[PDB]
């Protein structure tokens, strides 16, 4: 009878939740609905559960979809969890509580992935040190066009040099670049000023993209 | 030109992820028979699918068909009746997934009787489900009650009343 | 139990579909007993129950590290006022 | 003595589309965006949904007329009339007659979330129907459609309905032998004329081919760009940062949930044509089959003497 | 309900997006809600067609039978009740005819 | 929090365009009989508006 | 620079919480706060 809903979302604040109530056993059943009690608009990070002694009944929450009655109160006197048994399921998905005889077409069953295979072939690596590091890139005009392919493609290596001004990939995510396998890789080599690089990008018109090197 | 990822042992009937040189989809491998010339390895259907592909390590034909799935229908009466259910799980055989095998699909929850009623929820190719005594009973519909009429050559039947 | 309004919006005679972070109905709580790793995770969130009557729960606290390290919260629910902190 | 056949759809092939899985695959990054477009998904089951149900309906409509299973006299003696050809034929498992098994021998998408669901009355239930309704018809007349059945000599049966198109009964009691062996002529011939003329059994097979047409278009449309770099979800949710990610996707849930809508309405006007047609066919056999039917051209070319109903491939002939 | 879709624009509520969102920018979430609710509109439409085409065959069912079971004795079979026809009347109900 | 702007006398039965909170809107405002919680400040109705 | 909210209609609108955050950054790299502008600051100093 000292219901205590506690929940932390970042979409940051907290929220409380409490009701009190009448009551003769342990946990009985009913639709009490907790109110929000306070929203503190705390910011920090919270991992972790203590209850100060001057009974305890923690329990964990999960995402959920619920089906929600009101009366002429604005009081919640019903509810429905939508993935406890199939009579819930059709319930919401008829929206309604009392569900008349018949055959309802609820959800799909799918038989999910036991595990995960991968069958990349096998041992030699790409030719990376040597577009890089090559103490010598040529110029815009006349840039070095570096052809790589049947190899392993490393691009750790990128990451093991300088901090980079501009790290831009467009049609690729940098992250996941380890995990796709590519046709032909093409390695465009050459040296340009700093004011310049913002022009050296798809889609982008300038000066310098169009008189010296236009993707 | 492929990434760091070291190649984990093939599996047979399982519905696995696979990641074939960039090619990343959910299914169960198996053994095909489709003769693939030397050329390459992405085969695919009528439906735009990749129905096979050939294992780049060993070069053998594998089937890629979509791991099993269907559409979960649920038999109750009213709910003041009885909160009792019967699923069924259609198109899918019972050992994908009270388990009788209608044409319709796998149907658990439900008794089949050999009795014939007249039809109260359809199921599918001639089952129907009904709420009898206290659980739900699958049947086969009954059409109607068997008439025989007494036909001879020379016999006739008229009516004596109306209504 | 673990139902809770989701936010301040009036209905009247309605059913309305909510997807939040909710406690599953019919699932297993852990109750225990604290008689005179004691510590628990938070998850996505917590239900605290208790049927007590002479006050013998006083408040809560939440953190990461439960040290100077890391801001915590503490709250205390004495006879008159609640505090919260957050140092 | 004239038999012609009239073909009548009755029943489509029920569908049924999974919305998540054919716009979205099995990634839950779709999903998110596909739910904040509104019910679109739910409009389209529903309506799949009534078309199935009224497709049950159609079906049941047209062929349980009848409420009794009334079943053939085992001596098979008409007055010289022969009802082989239509009666079922015992020594075959389907219980089908002749005709009726020469119309059903004449006449993957599912990868996709497109699913067909079974329909309600079996091929077998409803040959039963059509073997009731012809029992009825020759040993009762049409007294079984208005009320009890009643019994009556066949070559009496065929004088009132002589009598009915206004030719008098001893017309067909001086001419019984003759007007028998014109019948069973237009009999034999009928399977003749079905088994060459593939134009006649047309009507159904095109039900089933724009079905069938029209699945095929939703999985081609499944290979479509729709502007996008990739048709592929997995390439692009593996291949791409989150935000251009969610523009690509939901370029390719534009795409598909036009797909979807314009095969939607394309298959609700298809059901209301069929259901047209099967209140024809219902119509048809309440008027031809279970009485005599005094408009022209409505049961056949000619005064209509009778009606025999038989099962088809999703239509009655 | 379909005025509570977002349609991928940021708001369902134009006065939001007016408010916080600059023209160049709040332009195309205007054209995202236009389109959603375009299409909501003429599927509302389309769904009502073809309502109103089914209705009107039964309306008209509905005349023939008015026409022939009450203003006369009609011989065909099972149109006007089961057996053999004597007579009909009609009686009005909501949006129907009994 | 909202800002210098101020309080209007509240004009009801009227056409009236209405900035509740933030919340910008036009219609009549009229004595209401439902009875709302606490807490609650909005009311929405079947069709969730 | 205003990005989610108009800089006119700051006075008439009411806002639910207001964060500040204050920090010192070169005079280019001021462009580089901004959503969908990548940078050295961006990245490894404060992401929006
Ligand atoms: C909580 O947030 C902090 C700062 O955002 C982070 O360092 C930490 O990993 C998060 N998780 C835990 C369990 O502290
Ligand atoms: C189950 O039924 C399906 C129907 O398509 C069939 O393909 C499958 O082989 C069956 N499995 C068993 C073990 O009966
Ligand atoms: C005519 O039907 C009766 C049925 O009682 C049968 O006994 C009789 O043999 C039939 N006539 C002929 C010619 O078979
Ligand atoms: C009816 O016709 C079939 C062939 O069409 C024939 O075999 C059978 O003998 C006929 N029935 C009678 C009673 O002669």
């Amino acid at each position: 009878k000292n219901l205590r809903e506690f929940v932390f979302k970042n979409i940051f604040k907290i929220y409380s939740k409490h009701t009190p109530i009448n009551l003769e056993r342990d946990l009985p059943q009913g639709f009490s609905a907790l109110e929000p009690l306070v929203d503190l608009p705390i910011g920090i990070n919270i991992t972790r559960f203590q209850t100060l002694l001057a009974a305890y009944y923690v329990g964990y929450l999960q995402p959920r979809t619920f089906l929600l009655k009101y009366n002429e109160n604005g009081t919640i006197t019903d509810a429905v969890d939508c993935a406890l048994d199939p009579l819930s399921e059709t319930k919401c998905t008829l929206k309604s509580f009392t569900v008349e005889k018949g055959i309802y077409q609820t959800s799909n069953f799918r038989v999910q992935p036991t595990e995960s295979i991968v069958r990349f072939p096998i041992t030699n690596l790409c030719p990376f040190h040597e577009v890089f590091n090559a103490t010598t890139f040529a110029s815009v005009y006349a840039w070095n066009r570096k052809r790589i392919s049947n190899c392993v493609a490393d691009y750790s290596v990128i990451y093991n040099f300088a901090p980079f001004f501009a790290f831009k990939c467009y049609g690729v995510s940098p992250t996941k670049l380890n995990d796709l396998c590519f046709t032909n890789v093409y390695a465009d080599s050459f040296v340009i000023r700093g004011n310049e690089v913002s022009q050296i990008a798809p889609g982008q018109t300038g000066n310098i993209a169009d008189y010296n090197y236009k993707l | 030109v492929c990434g760091p990822k070291k190649s984990t042992n093939l599996v047979k009937n399982k519905c696995v992820n696979f990641n074939f040189n960039g090619l990343t989809g959910t299914g169960v491998l198996t053994e095909s028979n489709k003769k693939f010339l030397p050329f390459q390895q992405f085969g695919r259907d009528i439906a735009d699918t990749t129905d096979a592909v050939r294992d780049p390590q060993t070069l053998e034909i594998l089937d890629i068909t979509p791991c099993s799935f269907g559409g979960v229908s649920v038999i109750t009466p009213g709910t003041n009746t009885s909160n009792q259910v019967a699923v069924l799980y259609q198109g899918v055989n019972c050992t994908e997934v009270n388990v009788f095998q209608t044409r319709a699909g796998c149907l658990i929850g439900a008794e089949y009787v050999n009795n014939s009623y007249e039809c109260d929820i359809p199921i599918g190719a001639g089952i129907c489900a009904s709420y009898q005594t206290q659980s739900i009973i699958a049947y086969t519909m009954s059409l109607g009650a068997e008439n025989s009429v007494a036909y001879s050559n020379n016999s006739i039947a008229i009516p004596t009343n109306f209504t | 139990r673990g139902v809770y309004y989701p936010d301040k919006v009036f209905r009247s005679s309605v059913l309305h579909s909510t997807q939040d972070l909710f406690l599953p109905f019919f699932s297993n709580v852990t109750w225990f007993h604290a008689i005179h790793n004691p510590a628990l995770p938070f998850n996505d969130g917590v239900y605290f129950a208790s049927t007590e009557k002479s006050n013998i729960i006083r408040g809560w606290i939440f953190g990461t590290t439960l040290d100077s390290k890391t801001q915590s919260l503490l709250i205390v629910n004495n006879a008159t006022n609640v505090v919260i902190k957050v140092c | 003595i004239s038999v012609t056949t009239e073909i009548l759809p009755v029943s489509m092939t029920k569908t049924s589309v999974d919305c998540t899985m054919y716009i979205c695959g099995d990634s839950t990054e779709c999903s998110n965006l596909l739910l904040q477009y509104g019910s679109f998904c739910t409009q389209l089951k529903r309506a799949l949904t009534g078309i199935a149900v009224e497709q049950d309906k159609n079906t049941q409509e047209v062929f349980a007329q009848v409420k009794q299973i009334y079943k053939t006299p085992p001596i098979k003696y008409f007055g010289g009339f022969n009802f082989s050809q239509i009666l079922p034929d015992p020594s075959k498992p389907s219980k089908r007659s002749p005709i009726e098994d020469l119309l059903f021998n004449k006449v993957a998408q599912k990868f996709n979330g497109l699913t067909v669901l079974p329909p309600l009355l079996t091929d077998e239930m409803i040959a039963q129907y059509t073997s009731a309704l012809l029992a009825g018809t020759i040993t009762s007349g049409w007294t079984f459609g208005a009320g009890p059945a009643l019994q009556i000599p066949f070559p009496m049966q065929m004088a009132y309905r002589f009598n009915g198109i206004g030719v008098t009964q001893n017309v067909l009691y001086e001419n019984q032998k003759l007007i028998a062996n014109q019948f069973n002529s237009a009999i034999g011939k009928i399977q003749d004329s079905l088994s060459s003329t593939p134009s006649a059994l047309g009507k159904l097979q095109d039900v089933v081919n724009h079905n069938a047409q029209a699945l095929n278009t939703l999985v081609k449309q499944l290979s479509s760009k729709f502007g996008a770099i990739s048709s592929v979800l997995n390439d692009i949710l593996s291949r791409l940062d989150p935000p251009e990610a969610e523009v690509q996707i939901d370029r390719l849930i534009t795409g598909r949930l036009q797909s979807l809508q314009t095969y939607v309405t394309q298959q609700l006007i298809r059901a209301a044509e069929i259901r047209a047609s099967a209140n024809l066919a219902a119509t048809k056999m309440s008027e031809c089959v279970l009485g005599q039917s005094k408009r022209v051209d409505f049961c056949g070319k000619g005064y209509h003497l009778m009606s025999f109903p038989q099962s088809a491939p999703h239509g009655v002939v």
